[PDB]
Formats: C-alpha cells, structure tokens, sequence
C-alpha cells in the first residue's frame, strides 16, 4: 500500500487523526453529534461495550473491576482492545480514586454522550446542519447527473485535462495524500501510483478523507465546525435545512460548504446558496465500507486463453479515458477493440511506478465477469509474467552518495559503519573491500567520526 | 453491511401493576415502558441499521405494540428497511427521529387495549404462552427476505411480570423447539412471579434465566447480559448462578414423577400403580402390575 | 439489456472484417461459424477471443450455397 | 530369505501392446498393467492365473 | 488466506488401560478346566418356558 | 452424401429464434406447478420408543454416475443429517449402523443413543474400498438376533438401504418371511433406481413400506417420514414397567474450574471420559453420567424424561396444515395472527378451529416446527377460564 | 508366490470367541478365575453385544446366497485348472461341494 | 387502570428525568463486589493430570465392576417376591458380594 490502508478502514483513520490535533479543538469536537461516530464507525464488540460503562458509572473505577470482568478466559481479547483504548483518547487513568489506578472518562464527553441516547435538551433542536427540518420536494433523478459530473472532472486532472477548463483546485489537493504527481517536464500533474487503485473500487471511503485534508493546516480552521457540517449527508436523503443555514453561518462555514460539493457528496443550488441537497453517492458511505453498482447486463468479458488479456470494450464513457490512464492501450478498426498488443505499453508506465497491483486489480475485478460465469481461476499464468516486468525497473538505481576507499586495519572499519547506520545515512556496506556508501545529505557528519578515531 | 433484532415480551398485566403501586412501588406501569425506551436506543447505537419488535402480553391478547395492528403500523411496515412512503422520520435514525417515532407507536397502539379491559369477566390472568406463538411468526417472515446477502442475527427476550392461568402448558412447550430449528436464542427476565415452564426454555436452547431483585434496577440487567449481539455472553459472567431447579413433573396426576410409567401406551406419564386403564380407553396385560405390587 | 439470446452480434469494421462468438462456442454455435468461414482462410476457429471472418480467394471450393 | 515371497519385483516404464506403449508394474503378489499416469488398472490379473 | 493450511486432527476413541497379557499359552489352558470343571449339568438362563 | 444433409440442417437450426414466440416452454412451466397431489397418510403411533437397524450397502455399486460421480459420498453423507433429525425429534431411541462387504455383515455400531457416535462412525467408511457382491440375507439375520433382546413393546423395525440392485435375494428370502413375522419385526426397504419385487412384498407382510428415490430432494423428504413411528397397533406389544425420568445437574457451585467438573477420572461416569460441564443421574441410582439419552449400565434402561427429551416425541404427534378457501370479493381481515402483514396475492389459509389468516412464510413453519395454531391460546383455555 | 493353511482343532462352544481374542480373554481371568463373582454374571449384561454378533460368524460358510450374492463371484472359483494356480487361505473347494 | 393511563400519555414524565438511572449502577458496583470473593479460580482442577496414573487398572476396573453387578442386583431384586424367576444357587452369590 502507498496511501490507501487507511482509507479501508474508518474507524482507524479517525483515531490517528485525533492524535495529532490541538487541545483547544479536541474539546470542542466532544459534542453529540460525535457520540454516533465513534461506535457505529467501530466493529469489535469489546471496544464498543465500554462505552456504555462508562455512562451509568459516576465515580471512577478501579483495574481490579476490569481485570475480573474477563472472568478467566477472555484476557486475551483485552490486550487487543489496549491499543484502541489510547486511539480515542477519551479515557483518563486516575491514582486511587477509591482503589488502584482509577479509569475515568472525560465529563465533558460524558455530558453530550447522554444527549444523544438518553437525556435532552434545546441547544440540540436549535442548530442547524445537524438538525435541519425539511423535506425533499424535488425530481431525485435529475439531481443524480451532478453527482457523476462532480467525480468526472476529478479524472480530467489525473489525465491532463483533454476538454475541461473550470477553475476548481483540485490538482494540489490531491497531491498531498500522494495521488496526483506533478509533472517535470510539462505543468499538467499526472498521477501517482497509488492513484490507479482509487480509480477501480470507486468507494466513497476516498472522499471522507478530502474533507479532513484543509483541516490538516492547523491554522484556522476548527473541527467542530466540520463534523456538525458532515453528518448532513450521513443521514442518507430526507435530510436538509431549506433557509435555515443561510441565517446561521459565518465566513468559515461557506468555505468547507463549497469543498464539499466539489467532491460529490453534497449537490448546491445556483448562487451558492438558498436549499442544499445531498447526493446519492452518501448514501453508501454511512452503509459500509465499500460498494458496487452501476451497470444492469454487464456486456464486458475479457479472455482467458493467450496472454496479451483482451480488455472489456462498449460499456458507457468512463472506461474510455479510463484504461489509456493505465498505460495507454491500443484500439483496431471495429468498436475499440483494447488490449490487443499488450508487450510495449505497460512497461511504458511502470518505468514512473511499481503499479503491479493496480494492473492486477483491474484484470481480476472489472464488472465480475469470469467469476460468475465460468469457475477456475480469472489469470492463467500471467501473476509471473507480470512480476517478470516490475523487475527489470530494479536492474539500475539512480541516487547518490561518496565511498571512502583505502584505510589500514581491519578491526577499524568496523566501527565507522555504525555511525553512519545510527544516523541513518548508510546505504551499502562492505567489510570484505572496506567500502561504504554514505549518502551527501550527511556527508559533513561521518567526516568528524574518522578524523577522531 | 449487518442488521439486527430484538423481539421484547412485555407482560403488561394490569392486574399485577394495578396493585404495584400500592405497595408504594417507583416502577409501575408508567415506567415500564421506559424500559423500552432505553433498550430501544441503545440497541439501535450500536448499529442505526437495526429493527425494533416489541410484544404486549395483555390478559385476552398478545397485542403487537411495535408495529402496531392498526391502519398506521399494520399493512404499512415503518421499518428503516423501506425508504419509500417512510422518510420523515425514517430519515435522521442518528438521534431522537426514529427512536422517538417507535416508541410512539408503542403510546399509541396501548391507547386503545388500556381502555378495553372493563375486566368485567372476574379474572382470567396473563396467557403468558400465547405470546411467544406470535414471535416465531415474526422472525420467520422476515427472515426468507433477509437469507439473501445478510444473515440478520437476532434473539428473543422475555419479561415475565406475573403467572398463568387455566392454559395448557404443553402449548408453551411447542415454541421452545420450534425455535431451536432456526438456531435463535430465548431468554427470561423474571421480576416477581416464578414460574419452573419458563426456565426450560433457557437452558434447552441454552439461555439465561435472569432473576431481577429490585424494580428500579432494571437497566444494568437488560444491556449488557440481555444483549442483542451475543458475541461475548459466553465470558460474560454477570448474574449469580443458577442455583434452584424446576423441570416437569406428571401431566393429569398430582405426584411428582420419577419412576412412574405411562397410563398404557399413551404418552400421559402417570404412576406405577396402575393394572388396567386410567383416563383413557385402552387395555393393559396383567403381567407386571403382580410384580410391581409385590415389590 | 433485453434477453441473452437478442446480443452477441458480428461487430462490423470499415476494413473488412467481423468478430463473431468466440466465447461460448458449446455445440450449438460451433456450427454457425463453419458456414462462415467457408469463404476465406482458415482463422484459428477453436479459441476463446473472438472469430475472424473475411471473403477472399477460398469462397469456390468450399460449400454449396 | 525370510519365507515370505518379499522383495517387490523390477518395475519397467513404458511397455507396448498392440499399439499401446502403456506401462506394466510388477507389484508383490499380482500383475498391474497401469494404464499410463492413472490410478485404475487395464489388464489386471495375479501372479496364478499366467 | 489459506496457502497449505495443515491437519484436520479429530482424534477420539481413546483406552489402552494397561497390558494385553504376558502371556497367551500356558495360562490359557489353566483357565478352560475351570470352566470345564464347574459346568457339570444344566439348569440356566432366566427361567424360559 | 453427408454434405447433402447437413448443408439443409444448419439452415433450419440457425432459425431458432421463430421457436421463441410461441408460449410453448412457458404455459407448461404454469400448469405444471399447480400440480398439487394430496395423499395425506395417517403416519402416527403411540409407541414412543423405536429400535432401528439402518443397513449400508457397500458393494461395488456404490459408485455409479446417477446424483453425482461419487455415489459413495452420497448416502454416507445425507446419513448423518437422519441421524441428527433422528435424535432431534425422538432423542429416547437410538439406531444402528450395519455395513455389508465382502460377502459379509460386519455390525460397525452397537445399539447406543450417542448422536456423537454415529455421525463420526460414517466418515471412516469413505477409505472403506468397494469389492462388491452384497448379501441381504446375512445383514437381516444378524440383525434380528440382536433385535430378539429388546422387550416386546416397541415397533423394533428396520431399515434396508441398498443401491437399488437386480433383485438383491441371495438364497430364497420368502422362506425368511414366515420366520421373521414370528419376531414381530417390521422391515422397511428404500430403492434408488430399479424396482424391487422380492422386497416389496417383505416391506407388506411386515409392515412398512417401500418407495425409489428419483431425485436428491427426494431422498430427503422421504427420511422425514421415517422419523415418525410407523402407523400400527399391535397387542402382544403393550407392556413397560420402570421409566428412568433423570434430572438435569451442573456439579458445580460458582465456578466450573473451581470444582472437579464433570466426568473426569473418579467419577462413575467412565463411558465416555473428558471435560463436560454437566450431565444426568439416575434417581434410583444416583449415577452421574453422559447426558446424552442412553442405556445406563446400573439398571437396564434408557432415560426417557420430560422436558426436552419425551417432550420432542409429543412435539411431532400434532402433524397438520391449513386448508383453504377462494373468493371473487377480495375480503377477509387480510391481517394475520402471528405476523400481521400478508402477501396480497390469491393466498388465503383459514383455520380449522379458531379461523385464522396466514402468509406464505408463516404457513410453512406450521408444518416444519410450530406443529400447532397460536389461536389456539386464545380461544380453546377462554371458556375454561 | 505361496499361501498358508491353518490346522487347528476348532471348537463350537462359547469359549471360542475368548481363546481368538488374547485381549478379551484376559478379562476372565480377572473376574472368573479370581474368585470375585459367578460365571454366569460375566455372560449377561458385561458380555452380551460382542457374543451376539460373534455367533454369526461360527458358521458362516463363505456366502449364504448362491442365486444373486454369491453366483456373482463363482466365476472365478469355478476355474480348477493349473498353469500356475494355487489355492487360498480359506475354503476355496467347499463351493464344489455345493455343485458337485 | 385509566389514572395510570394518564402517565403513560405524557411522554415528558419518563424523558427529561432519570431517577432508575442512578439505581441502575448501583447495582453494577454490588455485583463485582460479590465476584471478587473467588480464590479457587483456575485451581480447583490441579489433581486431573495424576487421577489418570496413579490407579490405572486397580481403581478403573474395580469401579466399572459395581456398576456391571449392580445391574444384575435391580433385575433380581424383583425376582424374589414373585416366587416364579428365584434360583436357589444365588443365594449363595449375593452372600459372597457381601462379604467381598
Ligand atoms: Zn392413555
Ligand atoms: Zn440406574
Ligand atoms: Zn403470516
Ligand atoms: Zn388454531
């Protein structure tokens, strides 16, 4: 994986993000809309049960009450819920409190953890965004267009944009989470290898993570802000606020609104503003972690037989600029007829990448064509043949460094080489010829060491 | 990406909470049915794509208080499973929209069985049997839906409030394996009457026959031991253990029977002293009642 | 999108040739494409891809019709 | 020898008949004519009946 | 995944509760004048008839 | 002269799509379907202990291509889903396992109620090779030796299944016939192919009866009607003193490894040694043991209790459906009884007693588990009341 | 290749089933010949499900059949010739007793 | 029946308060207090690996062997007051179990 592990999984890109936040915004964000993230993002029952013991209980518990409650046999799931109990951070070990080391939980996410399953109030029914009571009166199928429209200029920016010219920022967006790469001898960016993957899933999971990337600055922008602004399209539709946000919002409310609709999980009426609806790609965020759709028949089948792997061609205009992004393929004279003469275009892109589980991903799950008609496995014995071409990328390497040539004893250049594995600049050793790569980057360090011994 | 159930038997007996509150009693009827409104929410926090099933036991019928059988809950189901001709309120299930709006249906389904009982016709108690008749119908019909891609794990949780009648007991018997086919769990929350029927469905089917002290302290025994997910119920170990036992005895006799034989060849088990028939028609040979009355 | 059986056509080209089936011939369609090609070199019929048919040279001493 | 008929014959591949270069085993107690890379037996027969 | 998992087991059917005899020859021939000896009539069963 | 021919046969078949507007293959498939026969057979009998002898062929016929490639890995395997029914309706009696080969009976299980003991038994008979030549006789005479035990108060039937082979009669078996009718046995024969006469006439004058399996939903359907007892009544066989009725322990306090648990090394129980939690003790005996129900080896008995042992026997005496009844006004409460939503599709089932409306899925739990009517608690105890 | 031919004096009584069995055998002698209990307790519920099914097998004359279980393997031992043919362990020239 | 129904109809009496939720974790602190009294754990079973040694053969026949004669003992405690079963010869073998 090269950034997309976390990704996969919810409930383990939400509590490394915490970790690394500012202690005035941690205390904002333990609100009730928060309460119903936390758990229902989780799958372990361990890890989800003690967030209900710590609601009845008042006062502080002991360990001993922890370490008994596991009866006897049942200690070895507690050491796997150790790890995600610091996740959260949410919890708080006391001294004695009325025992020996007393685990407490923060009252100020107590209070609002009430709210939202057992107590009330008003503040709750009053604020927008979260709340937001309106009904849907409007054509569903004509708002579903927007929502492909809204994905469909993304790809144009990881191609090099052959027909679109909007102003949207998206091309540095994508960038820091190591999907799109800049170009070095041009100026359209092009993309990572990483980035293949996130074209074949086609999960929502992707766009939760562009919503927290602008919060990543630390600078001024708050996370309070933004969970009671996500959870709007997390209640799937019948979920809006007709007027009622434009009373209440700010400067900083309208600039995550117009991100959020970029990506394709919200739709915004004309002059951004008046009723806002969500789209129907939200839907399946808030029902698992991946998902499929959007074909009826199926027409595509590849070949089982030779080896060039004849792709699926006529389906709709998403795999048109689709597989030439791959390695730019090769079409005939019927109706594009892809994939005939596959020898020289795939090593073309993997001289710039070590995509060799994107290509892989793709042949195996397309459309599920082989798997459901036929029955032995989809690749012959191609899974060696394509390990045969990411290595002949790894006959050469093209880095730097100085070599230090000519010394005396042997026992002498023994001691060099750990100092420049503990600073971590060495790259290749060799006691047989007393010989050592050191990278330039610290190359006014290693110096200093020989000069003295 | 998973779902679940819970069917709740609520023995809402007016005859015994009608009395409750005489014994200057903080839990009667009016607080019985926050008993749902807690379990009914946090069972729902665990997953917001769960469904709520809750069962009455009344004195002439078993009344479905969730969905009701009225023109609103009756043909039209207000599951989260239907998203058509249901999203006002099966819209924002994240907080207090849905749950609000099932346990509505449960204020209103009540209205109209709390003023029919005139009880008119002396008594007749709880059919306490009759109620989990009804709930091995409701699993059943949603579970040949469901079969495909989901599996929907649920369970079945009884409350026990009084005892029963002139009923047949061997009806109570019928649900206890009909249930074991489909592999479900039942349990028991007694909280007052004891009764030896229901504590046979727990340990055939392998559940847990909880007994509740006191009324208030009703909350901490319904969440985490009567828990829907049954995942972690085998390392558990909440409730004391089981200490007394009560099975069958004789079924037309009043001994209790241990070496006993049958009438003839039916299958009502009786005595020993027994030569010829009892309550039925058939014949017996005199080849072994000699000898049992010998010795 | 209609039935299984109303697909799977030639594919025409504007050079001169068609892709027939290829990916289930079974016994039914391996028939059809022995009439087709009787009219011009033997293709490698008995593959998985998909058929070449053209009309050059051998459409005489084939069939009848 | 220990009274037994031990000691498995010599075993030779590939062995013709009629057009058939299929492959006799010689086991213990009984003949087995493999045909080729299988795990029934052709011609079966015994060491008694030849 | 799976890749050469390994062995099923389910082992039962368990006894073995010491020795099978130390000998077979000698004190077997001990044992049938016994049962020779004391059948010298009849008379068994669970009374028939 | 092939050429002659074929040339004019590919042009009729290539045509075949002209076959696809005609409703042939379509208004067959409607009418074929509503062929619904309705033979209901009085299968019941008050006798509740059953002593089986379920005979395996093991001949070399026990590989033919008819089900599936492998047809020893066929009755071997749908076998341990009788035996778990078995046990699940009639947990009292027990059967047994009788495999014939080589021109012999070797008796595999004895006659134990461990539902453990049988289902593990049948996986070894996979490396069981095939020689073939099978023997009826010798599977039958056996068979009713060990049989000759059992008190005379039970069906004692048997069981026969082989692969359907040409007349399986080794050596006269009608003279077998008058002698097994003086046991007062039952034999009871299930075919998988060919007809056979010389065992449809044993399965009448003993009393059972005999059926040939077509398909492999077939074979599973008709060992559902072996778990009933066979209907009859007999009156030499009506006699039983001394039901064992044991009760359910835990030998424990508070905690399981605190405590010595349950048939370990010590206790009486040395059948089947381990590490149990529980078990049963006779109350004339006090010896605690497997509680599976079995003979115990203290008094010569089986256990036959109540709750959930003579109970499963008493669950599948009430075996009947619905009934019922079309109309063209589109009228009758249309809610049902146990689960309130219907289907609203021509399907209207009534009862007989308290008149109640089903669906679709609560129709079929009546006659697979629920056995009953739950209107029948609310209307049969008011009067009573 | 060669066979083997027992000689030994058989028996009919119900002793036989003891003296096959070395193991079996040794538990007569704990409980009869140890003068702890009777004869006749030991051949009643401790020794009745393995003398059952061993009392069919004290007779037993190859197959019972000759119609349908044993006609199908009298093929090959109806062929009493030389060349290299030998016989086996059991009785294989009963079955011309039977025909001739 | 219908003065505890106008409770029910008022859903804001069983809303805002919360009086069973403070009795409800008092009940949580009582019942780890009552497991805690439990120094037994995971001892009491420390003699199973010895019970399966030491006697062997001695004790694990003995044991089986009450068990094989008790069961004759119950069928013919019932063959003596019916005159009809009884055998004189056991009488000696149920003196002989007694003094054994
Ligand atoms: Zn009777
Ligand atoms: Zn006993
Ligand atoms: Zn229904
Ligand atoms: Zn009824």
């Amino acid at each position: 994986s090269r950034g997309l592990n976390r990704v996969h999984l919810q409930c383990r890109n939400l509590q490394e993000f915490l970790g690394g936040l500012s202690p005035g915004v941690l205390d904002r964000l333990y609100g009730h809309p928060a309460t119903c993230l936390a758990v229902f993002r989780e799958l372990p029952s361990l890890a989800k049960n003690w967030v209900m013991r710590m609601l009845f209980l008042e006062q502080p518990l002991p360990q001993a009450a922890v370490a008994l409650w596991v009866k006897k046999e049942f200690s070895k799931a507690q050491e796997e819920s150790t790890g995600l109990l610091s996740g959260l951070r949410i919890w708080h070990t006391q001294l004695l409190p009325g025992g020996l080391q007393g685990l407490i939980l923060n009252p100020i996410f107590r209070q609002n953890l009430r709210i939202a399953l057992l107590g009330g109030g008003k503040a709750w029914s009053d604020d927008t965004s979260q709340l937001g009571p309106d009904k849907h009166a409007r054509d569903v199928p004509s708002l579903d267009k927007y929502a492909e429209e809204r994905w469909e200029v993304v790809l144009h920016f990881m191609v090099g944009s052959p027909s679109a010219a909007v102003s949207q920022d998206l091309a540095q967006l994508l960038s820091q989470a190591g999907l799109m790469k800049s170009t070095e001898p041009g100026e359209p960016p092009c993309i990572t290898s990483a980035g293949f993957q996130f074209l074949l899933l086609d999960t929502p999971a992707q766009l939760w993570y562009f919503m927290l990337q602008y919060l990543q600055t630390a600078q001024s922008r708050g996370m309070d802000l933004v969970e009671i602004l996500s959870f709007l399209f997390q209640l799937s539709f019948s979920t809006l606020g007709k007027d009622y946000s434009v009373e209440g919002m700010s400067d900083s409310l309208l600039n995550f609104l117009q991100h959020l609709r970029e990506f394709g999980l919200v739709f915004q009426r004309k002059r951004k503003s008046r009723r806002y609806y969500p789209t129907r790609l939200a839907i399946n965020l808030s029902s698992g972690v991946s998902g499929a759709g959007g074909t009826v028949h199926q027409p595509g089948f590849i070949v089982v037989e030779t080896n060039y792997r004849l792709y699926a061609y006529t389906e709709s205009e998403l795999q048109i600029a689709l597989i030439a992004l791959f390695s730019e393929m090769l079409y005939r004279f019927p109706n594009m007829v892809v994939a005939q003469v596959t020898r020289e275009s795939v090593q073309q892109a993997i001289a710039s990448g070590i995509t060799a589980q994107q290509i892989i991903h793709f042949l195996r799950t397309r459309a599920h064509p082989v798997m459901l008609k036929q029955t032995p496995v989809l690749p012959p014995t191609i899974t060696d043949q394509i390990r045969l071409w990411e290595l002949e990328r790894d006959r050469l390497r093209f880095t730097e460094g100085v070599l230090y040539n000519q010394f005396l004893s042997q026992v002498d250049f023994e001691l060099l080489l750990a100092h420049a594995r503990e600073l971590g600049v060495l790259v290749f050793e060799n006691s047989a010829k007393r010989l050592m790569v050191v990278t330039p980057a610290g190359h006014s360090d290693v110096k200093r060491f020989w000069k003295r011994q | 990406d998973e779902l679940n159930l819970l069917v709740i038997v609520v023995d809402a007996n007016p005859i015994w909470w009608g009395k409750q509150a005489l014994k200057e009693s903080q839990f009667t009827l009016s607080k019985c049915i926050d008993a749902v409104m807690v379990l009914g929410n946090s069972h729902l926090f665990m997953n917001r794509s769960n469904k709520l099933a809750v069962i009455a036991s009344h004195i002439q019928e078993s009344r479905f208080l969730y969905p009701g059988k009225n023109g609103r809950l009756g043909d039209f189901f207000g599951d989260p499973g239907n998203p058509p001709e249901f999203n006002p309120s099966g819209s924002k299930d994240g907080k207090y929209e849905l749950l609000t709006s099932a346990n509505e249906v449960i204020v209103e389904e009540i209205k109209d069985l709390m003023t029919k009982s005139d009880i008119k016709g002396q008594h007749t108690e709880t059919l306490l049997a009759g109620s989990l008749a009804k709930a091995l119908c409701y699993i059943h019909r949603m579970n040949k839906e469901v079969k495909d891609n989901q599996e929907m794990k649920s369970r079945i949780l009884v409350i026990k409030a009084a005892e029963d009648s002139a009923l047949q007991y061997m009806n109570f018997m019928n649900v206890i394996f009909a249930a074991q086919k489909q592999n479900i769990l039942i349990d028991a929350c007694v909280l007052d009457s004891d009764s030896g029927l229901l504590q046979q469905a727990c340990d055939i089917t392998g559940g847990l026959y909880l007994k509740v002290p006191q009324m208030p302290s009703l909350l901490q025994y319904l969440l985490w031991v009567f828990l829907p997910d049954q995942d972690q119920r085998s390392q558990l170990i909440l409730p004391p253990p089981v200490h007394v036992d009560y099975r069958a005895a004789c079924f037309c006799h009043r001994n209790l029977i241990e070496i006993g034989y049958v009438c003839s060849v039916c299958l009502s088990i009786f005595c020993n002293f027994s030569p010829i028939c009892t309550t039925c028609e058939t014949a017996f040979k005199i080849s072994l009642p000699p000898v049992l009355k010998a010795k | 999108l209609k039935d299984d059986h109303t697909s799977r056509p030639l594919w025409v080209a504007p050079d001169g040739h068609i892709f027939l089936e290829a990916f289930s011939p079974v016994y039914k369609y391996a028939q059809d494409f022995l009439v087709a090609i009787a009219e011009p070199v033997c293709r490698p019929t008995h593959v998985h891809e998909y058929k070449l048919t053209a009309y050059s040279l051998y459409a005489a001493v084939s069939v009848g019709l | 020898m220990a009274t037994s008929s031990e000691e498995v014959l010599l075993i030779v591949k590939k062995v013709r008949q009629k057009k058939q270069d299929g492959a006799l085993y010689l086991m213990a107690e009984r003949i087995a004519w493999a045909p080729e890379g299988k795990d029934r037996f052709t011609i079966s027969h015994m060491y008694a009946d030849i | 995944d799976m890749k050469e998992g390994g062995i099923d087991m389910d082992a039962f059917q368990e006894r073995e509760e010491g020795h099978a005899g130390p000998d077979d020859n000698e004190e077997v021939m001990r044992a049938l004048l016994i049962h020779e000896k004391k059948t010298s009539s009849a008379m068994a069963g669970s009374v028939g008839a | 002269r092939w050429e002659g021919g074929y040339e004019r046969t590919w042009e009729i078949l290539k045509e075949d799509e002209s076959g696809s507007l005609k409703a042939t293959i379509e208004d067959i498939l409607f009418k074929a379907k509503r062929k619904r026969v309705f033979e209901h057979h009085g299968q019941v009998r008050l006798g509740m202990m059953r002593h089986l002898y379920v005979v395996v062929d093991g001949s070399r016929t026990m590989e033919d291509q008819d089900l599936k490639p492998n047809r020893l890995t066929c009755t071997l395997k749908l076998l341990e889903y009788f035996v778990e029914e078995y046990f699940d309706q009639n947990p009292i009696s027990q059967i047994g396992i009788i495999v014939t080969k080589s021109k012999r009976a070797e008796k595999l299980t004895e006659l134990s109620g461990n539902p453990r003991k049988h289902i593990t038994s049948l996986k070894k008979a996979v490396d069981m090779t095939c020689h073939g030549e099978p023997s009826l006789y010798n599977s039958l005479s056996i068979a009713m030796q060990t049989l000759k035990h059992m008190p005379g108060h039970t069906s004692r039937e048997v069981l026969i299944i082989f692969s359907s082979l040409t007349t399986c009669d080794p050596s006269n078996i009608y003279d077998l016939i008058k002698t097994l009718k003086a046991a007062k046995i039952r034999v009871s024969v299930i075919g998988l192919s060919a007809e056979v006469r010389v065992c449809t006439v044993l399965a009448r004058e003993t009393g059972g009866t005999y059926h040939v399996i077509l398909d492999e939903s077939h074979y599973k359907e008709l060992l559902t009607h072996h778990v009933s007892p066979p209907p009859a009544s007999s009156s030499s066989e009506c006699s039983l003193i001394r039901m064992g009725f044991p009760q359910h322990t835990i030998a424990s306090l508070s905690d399981q490894d605190a405590k010595p648990s349950f048939s370990m090394a010590h206790l009486d129980g040395n059948t089947e040694p381990g590490l149990t939690l529980g078990g049963y003790f006779c109350p004339q005996c006090r010896a605690k043991y497997c509680e599976l129900p079995v003979e115990c080896k203290i008094c010569g008995l089986t256990l036959v209790s109540a709750p959930h042992l003579a109970r499963s026997y008493h669950h599948l005496f009430p075996l009947d459906a619905f009934q019922e009844i079309p109309l063209e006004e589109y009228n009758g409460e249309r809610f049902c009884y146990g689960c309130q939503g219907e289907l609203k599709d021509q399907h209207v089932y009534v009862c007989a007693v308290c008149q109640n409306v089903f669906c679709v899925d609560c129709d079929v739990f009546v006659h697979d588990s629920l056995h009953c009517c739950p209107g029948c608690i609310h209307k049969i105890p008011a009067p009573s009341g | 290749p060669k066979f083997k031919r027992k000689a030994n004096k058989e028996l009919e009584e119900k002793n036989r089933m003891l003296q096959e069995d070395p193991v079996l055998f040794q538990l007569y002698k704990d409980l009869v010949v140890s003068q702890v209990i009777s004869a006749e307790e030991f051949w009643a519920n401790r020794l009745n499900v393995n003398a059952t099914d061993s009392s069919s097998t004290s007779n037993h004359k190859q197959d019972v059949g000759i119609s349908a279980a044993f006609l199908a393997d009298v093929r090959p031992q109806t062929d009493g010739c030389n060349g290299l043919r030998y016989n086996l362990t059991s009785d294989i020239i009963e079955s011309i007793f039977r025909t001739y | 029946i219908i003065n505890s129904f106008q409770s029910i109809r008022q859903e804001m009496e069983a809303y805002t308060p919360k009086l069973t939720q403070v009795l409800s974790s008092s009940a949580a602190s009582s019942t780890i207090t009552a497991l805690s009294p439990g120094g037994a754990l995971m001892q009491g079973g420390t003699q199973q690996a010895i019970n399966q040694m030491v006697p062997n053969d001695i004790q694990s026949e003995l044991k089986h062997l009450y068990v094989a004669v008790g069961e004759l003992l119950r069928h013919f405690w019932s063959c003596f007051p019916v005159n009809t079963p009884f055998l004189e010869e056991k009488v000696v073998k149920m003196k002989s179990n007694l003094e054994r």
